[PDB]
């Protein structure tokens, strides 16, 4: 529940900030969206141990669905975020945190 | 500042008091390099020798103390002789010298006696060339400060998050069945078990897992609180025997996720901030030439 | 629109997008555990089994 | 002349260099007659030249001042065991003195002459900076003595052999604990020495924390400050298709190919996985098959490269290096790669280089194998227990005492047994040399070679003393000078690729760009706004973050340890909505280190609520809270330029981090075929946790080899004697039959090209940023001109462009540097 | 006097040699725990 509450307020500002040119809300929701996945990850975490605590079993649709989501979540989050933090200055005149 | 009425001893203070002075810290060196420590408070008669003769050290480089701070003012009459660098470090190896031996036959301790490994740096102060270069390494150490403070925070980061994490978990080991031998084989060092868990299961025939344990390396390398996980990090941080500490804690808690926390220590702490500290010394070591070379 | 409306920002949002999907259909499917002590194979879900 | 004298030494190298243990007596006989012609052939020589070029010329030139030395020892040398020289000890060095005859012809070189003039001064002018260091290992020596000296009376049956109970082993304590070889165990020593893990006995950790961290720094300034001044002034002196769309795809079929191959199963020949990836192999070889003539019909050293890669992977649809030859998959990305090609040709050309300096290393190091080799030749055997001395005593069985008690023991069959890294032969030399150069293991070495009895008997403890030295000076020329003049070699050299100061000013003044500001209107929150930014407010936050830290750290092993997080989490996400309230939200994010702490107030948040939902009725999420002392950083200007002078010269040159990870790729592939049957035995080096069965374990181990852990006894842990694992695929009987010695080429290359490419690595980062190191702070620099920029955005708050003229009073708020 | 040297150490062992030899008796070493058995039954050569 708590994953899905954070892949709902990250969409909120994914969406109200490709208009009205508030580009700068990228930042906030991208890393909503990672910790959707974090979430998400200790959720298998606990599933993992739920499977331990009851006999063969097998992780087969919905795991590989979960661990794919969370990956997809994870590494898409982060890669919004450095995406969207300006850059590496990279030269004694470039700086972070200035203009345009 | 006060008249020539005592000052009759600057007079030779000139002389080649360089060589008896030098050659009577030598001797002092050598004569601790030839005691030989025994234990339990045992002796031999050579020791008993060595004794009887730290007075007669202890006496030269007393009176050529009283020879000079008679020969410049009260005692440096504008902060001069205490004030002057190297002639109080002298003057304190003097201080404890006389103060401990006189300490000592008080309660006719020994721990006293570590302070008289100070006498072979005023080897350093005899001669010139050694306090210029001893100057020397002190002033390249003046841009190596955001390093080492880069340092000392990452160590209490790293020490903090393995206090968090593996605190309290390498304390089970296999101990024979009902007998408090702990259970190995021939080139294995003790490390920690886990009864149903994630960490590695008891082999050996007749063991079981069972707590109480104090810990690794007779209970020295292990997270139990910040002193000892500051110190387990900074060993692991000289790359020595850091494969130890993760295989230990693979054991204890298991295997998949330890590695994030000794890889990245390894990288970031050892080869990042190794190649920081070579980048920042040969930086002043080549400025040092260019400015000293345009001589 | 630099750090908007350019490529990698788009594509970056249809990785969210997919990763957004896969975790609103991988939370209410009952498709990830099974038991049998061993014909009476359960199956594991988020809720009810 | 000038190659048959070269011909004369090579006889005699050949001749010095082939004594073994147990040799043949004819090759006893051909070696002790043919130095004898050689002394014969090198006494006229002394002669012969004393008449062509005069003979005063012989002695006001270095050069030929000793090979009159040569055959005056010689000779002295030829008569001496016939008429007294015992001691066989004795007699062992005197054919050493032999050996130094061979070195002065073998120096003559330009290369090998020009360098004297510069290393022996290098030497001789920095040999005092040299005596603060001694004496600092002399005061450390007896610092040792005194606390630890008589207290390793412990009451077991251990040796430790690392004491300070005398002063000759207390200085080879220190200088071991210098070289870092297993100072941590020489630290349990003596914190079990006092009381034990205890309140007193641990403040013993002192004694070695120190001596390591400001005893390895005074060799920073030793051993370095000799290759930046005496091997840079000695160069001063010698001074005077075509599309995006499919070769970027066929790249990143690479990509797969490779990854396909790294996640294999070396241990059961025929899984799922490698039937599974038996498809992708032909898809992956087809694809390239079919992609060279494309490239190849269209067209006329790179593709050759990938036509036999594709050949070996199409013959593969013994036959077993067909499996090892096809690992260079991930070479052909420089064909398309033409990023990685331009530092691949620096690693080439950086080889040109180091010649001269490398083949004067394997010749320093060749002259102390046969120097070995006199000494140790024979003596490094042992019995199973140290009470039989000959083989013919070490017979039967013999009784082992279990923790030291003598009523609980264990018949073990006694055996001769030798050692592993021995002096033998000078190929076992040399192999035994190159391990202690890295200093693995060496103390194990240096007690071997102390208890060194006579030529066929075992050890007598602590029997030659002196035997040190041969270690101790080894280690000091070759693993700590010669280490760092070619350190300092690659140094200079990357100096030379790589005013000044008029010249960065006007590209700074010409290319920089204003600052942002977001100063508001609106003064119900400019009244917030005016204490966000207050000094009173952010030296108010840092407080608050060393507090949470001490109350971090106050927490131990056997609650308020809960509440103050909640307390801290409330107090830090306080500040974030109290200056949101300030920064309208569009000014808050514009700061990375305001995102960077609104990423850390939601960790704390789902930290305590989740902790409370488990108690109500995730491990790692507790690293958030811990995380908040990072941001101390937004202050430490000095130290955060430091880190980012730094990453972005990391994030500048990866193309040479990927030589790096092609090599670990590379060389686990191979290894995890080649030993990769072995059996997880407890007790060896090749066990449940380092071990060659998967791709993450093959990496971690080599990993592991690279920080110098024991790789050499990985090394031997893996030789064609092991047994194979009971899963394997193997004859019956055929047990004692898995790992292989190419171990000895595979380990012996590996940790050479690591310590190479790494030492590249560094150097590449270091003269990136040659300009930040060398740069004076007092003169000028990029800092007074980011204090402009400071100053003008103060006045004009958003960029905007430019300011009006006056508010031309800034000349107030400038440091007299400029104006 | 039998004179036993125990143990290993560096200390000078003339002087315990020869109290067993200007003695009529006889010096043994012992290293370790197995040369205790063969070392501490050795004196009845001597006293017979
Ligand atoms: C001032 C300058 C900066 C200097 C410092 C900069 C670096 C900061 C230090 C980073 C720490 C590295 C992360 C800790 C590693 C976790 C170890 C671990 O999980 O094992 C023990 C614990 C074992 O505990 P456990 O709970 O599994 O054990 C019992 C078994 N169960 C779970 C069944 C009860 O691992 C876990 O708790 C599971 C979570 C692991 C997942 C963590 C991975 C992500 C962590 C942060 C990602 C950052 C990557 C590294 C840092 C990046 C910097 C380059
Ligand atoms: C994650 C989101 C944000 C990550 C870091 C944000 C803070 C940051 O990057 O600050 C910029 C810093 C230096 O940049 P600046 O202060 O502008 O100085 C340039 C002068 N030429 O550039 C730096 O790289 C400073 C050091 C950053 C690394 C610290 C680790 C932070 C995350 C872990
Ligand atoms: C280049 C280096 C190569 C290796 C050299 C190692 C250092 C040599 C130091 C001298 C030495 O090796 O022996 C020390 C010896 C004291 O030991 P000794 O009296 O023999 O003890 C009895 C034996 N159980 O003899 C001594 O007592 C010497 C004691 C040293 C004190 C003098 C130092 C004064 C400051 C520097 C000058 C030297
Ligand atoms: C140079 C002068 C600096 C060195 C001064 C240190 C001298 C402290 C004397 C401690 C000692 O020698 O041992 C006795 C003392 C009491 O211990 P004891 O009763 O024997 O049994 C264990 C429980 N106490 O032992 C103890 O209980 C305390 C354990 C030792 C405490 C200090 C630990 C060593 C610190 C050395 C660091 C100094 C190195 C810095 C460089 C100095 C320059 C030469
Ligand atoms: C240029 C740099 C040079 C500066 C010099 C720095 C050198 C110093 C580095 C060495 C620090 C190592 C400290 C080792 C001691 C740590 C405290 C300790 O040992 O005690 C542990 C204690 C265990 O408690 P326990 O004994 O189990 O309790 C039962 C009692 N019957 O449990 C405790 O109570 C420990 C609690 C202490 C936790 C403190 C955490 C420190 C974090 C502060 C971060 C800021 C650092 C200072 C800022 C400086 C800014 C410039
Ligand atoms: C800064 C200047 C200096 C820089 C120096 C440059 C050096 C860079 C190279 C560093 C290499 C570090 C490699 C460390 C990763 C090793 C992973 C590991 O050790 O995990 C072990 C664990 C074992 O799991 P398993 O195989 O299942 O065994 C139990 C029974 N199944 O495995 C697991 O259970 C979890 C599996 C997760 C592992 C994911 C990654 C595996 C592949 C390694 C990543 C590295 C890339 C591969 C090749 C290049 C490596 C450099
Ligand atoms: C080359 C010719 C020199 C060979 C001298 C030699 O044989 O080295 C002996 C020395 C170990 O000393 P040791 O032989 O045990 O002492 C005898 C007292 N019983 O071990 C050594 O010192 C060998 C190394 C001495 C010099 C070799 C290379 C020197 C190059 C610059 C110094
Ligand atoms: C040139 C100088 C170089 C700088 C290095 C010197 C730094 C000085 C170190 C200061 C240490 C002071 C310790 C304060 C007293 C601690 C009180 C104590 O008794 O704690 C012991 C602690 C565990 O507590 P314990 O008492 O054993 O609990 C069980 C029942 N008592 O067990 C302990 O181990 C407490 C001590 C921990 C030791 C920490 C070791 C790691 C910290 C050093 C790494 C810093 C590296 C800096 C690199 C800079 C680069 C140039
Ligand atoms: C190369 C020169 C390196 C200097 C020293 C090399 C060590 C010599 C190792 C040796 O000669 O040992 C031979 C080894 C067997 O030795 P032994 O212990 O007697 O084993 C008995 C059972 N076979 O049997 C062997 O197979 C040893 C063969 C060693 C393989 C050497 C390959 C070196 C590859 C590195 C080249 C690239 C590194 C240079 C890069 C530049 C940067 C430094
Ligand atoms: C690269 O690194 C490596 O590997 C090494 C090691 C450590 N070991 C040895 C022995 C050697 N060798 O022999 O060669 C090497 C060296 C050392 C020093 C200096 C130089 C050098 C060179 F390489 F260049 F050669
Ligand atoms: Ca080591």
């Amino acid at each position: 529940v708590f994953s899905l509450g954070f892949l709902i307020m990250g969409t909120i500002c994914a969406l109200m900030a490709f208009r009205k040119k508030r580009d700068y809300l990228l930042r906030p929701a991208s890393m909503f969206y990672v910790f959707a996945g974090l979430c998400l990850f200790v959720s298998l975490e606990v599933m993992r141990q739920s499977v331990k605590r009851m006999i063969e079993y097998y992780y087969s649709w919905s795991f590989a669905c979960a661990c794919a989501a969370f990956v997809l979540l994870f590494l898409g989050g982060i890669s919004l975020l450095l995406f969207s933090l300006p850059r590496m200055p990279q030269n004694p005149w470039e700086s972070c945190m200035d203009a345009e | 500042q006060n008249p020539l009425r005592k000052a009759c001893i600057s007079i030779v203070e000139w002389k080649p008091f360089e060589t008896i002075i030098l050659l009577t810290i030598f001797a002092n060196c050598v004569a601790l390099a030839v005691y030989l420590p025994m234990p339990e408070d045992d002796n031999n008669s050579l020791n008993l020798g060595l004794e009887k003769l730290e007075y007669f050290f202890l006496t030269v480089f007393s009176i050529e103390a009283a020879m000079k701070i008679i020969a410049y003012g009260f005692l440096f009459h504008q902060d001069a002789y205490l004030r002057s660098g190297w002639n109080v470090l002298d003057f304190i190896i003097v201080f404890l010298g006389v103060f401990t031996a006189i300490l000592e036959q008080v309660n006719v301790v020994k721990a006293l006696r570590a302070f008289r490994v100070l006498r072979p740096l005023r080897l350093v102060s005899g001669v010139p060339s050694l306090q210029v270069v001893l100057n020397s390494i002190f002033k390249a150490m003046l841009p190596l400060f955001h390093i080492a403070l880069l340092v000392l925070f990452m160590v209490i980061i790293y020490a903090i998050i393995g206090l968090e994490l593996f605190k309290g978990k390498m304390h089970k080991t296999c101990y024979y069945i009902g007998t408090d031998i702990v259970a190995t084989v021939e080139n294995e060092k003790p490390s920690p078990c886990a009864r149903t868990g994630s960490g590695r299961p008891c082999t050996i025939n007749g063991s079981e897992c069972r707590g109480g344990w104090p810990g690794p390396n007779h209970g020295i390398t292990h997270f139990d609180n910040f002193g000892f996980s500051m110190l387990t990090v900074y060993q692991c941080i000289t790359m020595e025997g850091w494969t130890d500490v993760l295989y230990w804690v693979n054991d204890a808690i298991g295997n998949e996720w330890p590695w994030i926390y000794f890889v990245t220590l390894i990288l970031l702490g050892s080869f990042f901030i190794l190649n920081l500290v070579l980048g920042v010394l040969s930086g002043e070591f080549t400025k040092e030439r260019e400015k000293a070379k345009s001589r | 629109m630099s750090p908007t409306e350019a490529p990698k920002v788009r594509v970056t949002l249809f990785c969210i997008l997919v990763g957004i999907v896969l975790a609103m259909t991988a939370v209410v499917s009952d498709h990830w555990a099974v038991l049998s002590p061993h014909c009476e194979a359960a199956h594991f879900g988020l809720w009810r089994i | 002349f000038y190659w048959l004298v070269i011909l004369i030494v090579a006889l005699n190298t050949l001749s010095i260099a082939s004594e073994h243990h147990n040799q043949p007596l004819w090759l006893t006989h051909l070696q002790d007659i043919a130095n004898r012609v050689l002394l014969s052939l090198f006494t006229i020589e002394m002669l012969l030249k004393m008449y062509g070029l005069g003979l005063r010329q012989y002695f006001m030139s270095i050069f030929n001042r000793f090979d009159c030395f040569v055959v005056c020892s010689g000779i002295l040398e030829l008569l001496l065991v016939e008429s007294g020289a015992m001691t066989p000890l004795g007699i062992s060095v005197l054919r050493c003195i032999r050996l130094l005859r061979l070195f002065k012809i073998t120096k003559y070189w330009t290369s090998l002459s020009n360098l004297v003039a510069s290393l022996l001064n290098s030497i001789r002018s920095i040999a005092s900076l040299l005596l603060l260091l001694f004496l600092f290992i002399i005061i450390f020596a007896l610092l040792g003595m005194q606390l630890f000296g008589g207290r390793y009376d412990f009451e077991d049956t251990e040796v430790r052999r690392s004491n300070f109970d005398n002063f000759p082993q207390a200085l080879i304590s220190v200088f071991q604990v210098l070289t870092g070889e297993d100072w941590n165990s020489v630290m349990y020593n003596g914190i079990m020495a006092y009381g034990g893990p205890s309140y007193p006995g641990v403040l013993v950790c002192i004694y070695f924390i120190i001596l390591f961290v400001c005893g390895n720094y005074i060799l920073l300034n030793v051993f370095l400050a000799i290759a930046v001044d005496n091997l840079a002034e000695a160069e001063s002196l010698t001074s005077a298709v075509n599309a995006t769309w499919f070769t970027n795809f066929i790249l990143l079929f690479i990509l797969l190919s490779s990854a396909a191959l790294a996640a294999e199963d070396p241990i059961r020949a025929e899984s799922v996985r490698n039937q599974i990836l038996g498809y992708f192999d032909i898809a992956f070889t087809s694809v390239f098959t079919v992609e060279i003539v494309l490239k190849m019909t269209t067209y006329g050293y790179f593709n050759i490269l990938d036509l036999l890669v594709v050949a070996v992977s199409l013959i593969s649809m013994v036959v077993k290096i067909l499996r090892v030859l096809r690992v260079l998959r991930p070479l052909r990305a420089i064909n398309r790669a033409k990023g990685l090609k331009h530092v691949v040709q620096c690693v080439f050309v950086a080889i040109r280089t180091i010649g001269n300096i490398v083949l004067v290393t394997t010749l320093l190091q060749f002259m102390f194998a046969c120097i070995g080799v006199q000494l140790f030749k024979g003596k490094f055997f042992s019995c199973n227990d140290l009470s039989k001395m000959t083989e013919e005593e070490c017979r039967g069985y013999y009784y082992v005492y279990k923790d030291g008690d003598p009523t609980q023991m264990e018949l073990r069959p006694r055996q001769w047994i030798h050692n592993d890294f021995h002096f033998d032969n000078v190929l076992s030399a040399m192999m035994s040399l190159f391990t202690v150069s890295t200093f693995e293991g060496w103390p194990q070495l240096l007690y071997r070679a102390i208890d060194s009895n006579e030529e066929d008997m075992g050890p007598v403890y602590n029997n030659r003393v002196e035997m040190a030295i041969f270690f101790i000076i080894y280690i000091i020329l070759i693993a700590f000078f010669m280490m760092n003049i070619f350190v300092g070699f690659v140094i200079v050299t990357f100096q030379e690729q790589g005013d000044k100061n008029q010249r960065q000013c006007v590209q700074y003044a010409l290319k920089a760009r204003p600052l942002r500001c977001y100063i508001p209107k609106n003064p119900y929150q400019y009244q917030v706004w005016y204490v966000v930014t207050s000094s009173y407010f952010e030296y108010l936050m840092f407080a608050l973050i060393m507090l949470n830290t001490i109350c971090l750290g106050m927490q131990h092993y056997h609650h308020i340890s809960d509440i103050l997080n909640v307390a801290f989490t409330i107090i830090f996400t306080l500040e974030m909505i109290l200056k949101l309230l300030a920064f309208k939200a569009r000014g808050y994010f514009g700061d990375p280190w305001n995102v960077f702490d609104f990423l850390i107030v939601i960790g704390s948040i789902i930290d305590v609520i989740l902790s409370e939902i488990d108690t109500f009725l995730s491990a790692f999420f507790r690293l958030f809270r811990v995380m908040r002392l990072i941001k101390l950083l937004s202050r430490a200007e000095g130290v955060r330029t430091l880190l980012w002078t730094f990453i972005k010269s990391f994030q500048a040159l990866p193309y040479v981090a990927l030589l790096i990870v092609m090599l670990f790729f590379i060389y686990a592939v191979i290894g995890m075929q080649m030993f990769g049957k072995i059996a997880l035995v407890d007790g060896t080096q090749i066990n449940r946790n380092n071990n060659f069965q998967t791709f993450p374990q093959a990496v971690l181990l080599l990993f592991r080899c690279a920080t110098g852990e024991a790789w050499q006894e990985i090394l031997l842990a893996c030789s064609y004697g092991k047994l194979c694992d009971p899963e394997s695929d193997y004859a019956p009987g055929e047990e004692y039959t898995c790992g292989t010695n190419f171990a000895y080429y595979y380990f012996i290359s590996f940790y050479m090209l690591c310590a190479f490419l790494i030492i590249n690595l560094f150097v590449a980062v270091i003269m990136d940023n040659f300009d930040y190191l060398t740069r004076d702070w007092s003169i000028l620099g990029p800092h007074h001109l980011d204090e402009f920029k400071a100053i003008w955005a103060e006045y004009d708050p958003e960029a905007k462009g430019r300011i009006k003229h006056l508010d031309v009073t800034l000349l107030r708020r400038i440091q007299p540097p400029l104006g | 006097v039998f004179t036993f040297s125990v143990g290993q150490h560096n200390y000078d062992r003339g002087p315990i040699q020869w109290m067993a030899c200007e003695n009529k008796g006889y010096y043994y070493e012992i290293p370790s725990i197995g040369a205790i058995r063969i070392n501490t039954q050795e004196y009845l050569d001597v006293l017979g």
